């Protein structure tokens, strides 16, 4: 649902961790008064409803449109040029139909900074910050980086306002096969799924 | 033979870090005292 | 253009829903309530015009088997294959490369 990479900020130490990663969870709360219809996915079936009757009536036009033009254009090649503007016409018909669900299904929230990435991934099918029930930690078992972490998953969960007492259950895997120096996320995404 | 400028700070102090990353508005001020571009609670989390 | 009228159609729509939802939640919140929506209907404004130029400015080709990678992102500017003047190669001065 989500893959992102941060950097921390400017210091003198190379393996020391950091929350950079704590934008994936970045949010705008100044005026949150009321709830965005955006966020709701009835308002965005509408959409995509209303955009679903007008890519329809667009096609419509396209087609008569090119029935025009095969009346116009001599009847000896008649059946390539139909088939050819057929074939494009239906591409460009996907490509808009694509292209609403995109906007309403998939990035409703990439321009929307009152929905973060982490709550975005999850609102696209459906699922509130207190769905993210599990969180395989990079768990290393060294005291900064698993401070450091825990800390960052905490304020994640506080910023985007994770129901209290709903603690995030972490995964530590690294105690079981240790610290592979980049097999490690993947180790843990094996776990995860 | 100052092309290169390092940076002492970070633009946000360390209590001002996670607000910074939890704000994706937040923009960096020219500060009046030190001149510099940093980060200010005033623009972190507000409604402007 | 076509995509552009519709967008502002369907604008003009979700501006009267709102006035039709502000007229009917009470007056004593109306600014905070009308200022988000007026932002939030903004930015799908905004996200919906970017869309249509990703469609038919920048992403026309993705999708068509007929148009090169190269030659679309040339067309993207207007510029055929001819314009492609100059070619930077790697040129290793080896014989296989």
């Amino acid at each position: 649902a989500m893959a992102a990479t941060a950097t921390d900020k400017i210091g003198r130490s190379v393996p020391a961790p950091g929350k950079g990663i704590l934008t994936t969870a970045r949010e705008h709360h100044s005026s949150v008064k009321y709830a965005s219809p955006n966020l709701n996915m009835k308002y965005r079936k509408r959409q995509l409803v209303t955009r679903e009757a007008q890519i329809k009536d667009w096609v419509e036009n396209e087609l008569e449109a090119l029935k025009l033009e095969a009346e116009e254009i001599p009847s000896e090649d008649q059946n390539e040029f139909l088939l050819e503007r057929t074939r494009e016409i239906h591409n460009e018909a996907e490509s808009q139909l694509r292209a609403a669900q995109q906007q309403w299904g998939n990035d409703f929230y990439k321009r929307d900074p009152r929905i973060a990435p982490l709550r975005g991934a999850l609102a696209t099918y459906g699922l509130t910050i207190d769905d993210l029930g599990v969180a395989s930690f990079h768990g290393t078992s060294t005291k900064a980086n698993d401070k450091n972490e825990s800390a960052t998953i905490n304020e994640m969960m506080k910023h985007l306002g994770r129901s209290e007492g709903n603690p995030v259950i972490g995964v530590f895997q690294k105690f079981l096969t240790g610290h592979p120096k980049g097999a490690a996320g993947a180790w843990m995404m094996n776990g995860a799924l | 033979n100052k092309l290169f400028v390092s940076k002492e700070h970070a633009p946000y102090t360390d209590e001002l870090e996670e607000d910074v990353y939890l704000d994706p508005l937040a923009r960096v001020s020219k500060d009046k005292k030190s001149g510099s571009l940093t980060f200010n609670s005033k623009n972190i989390q507000s409604k402007d």
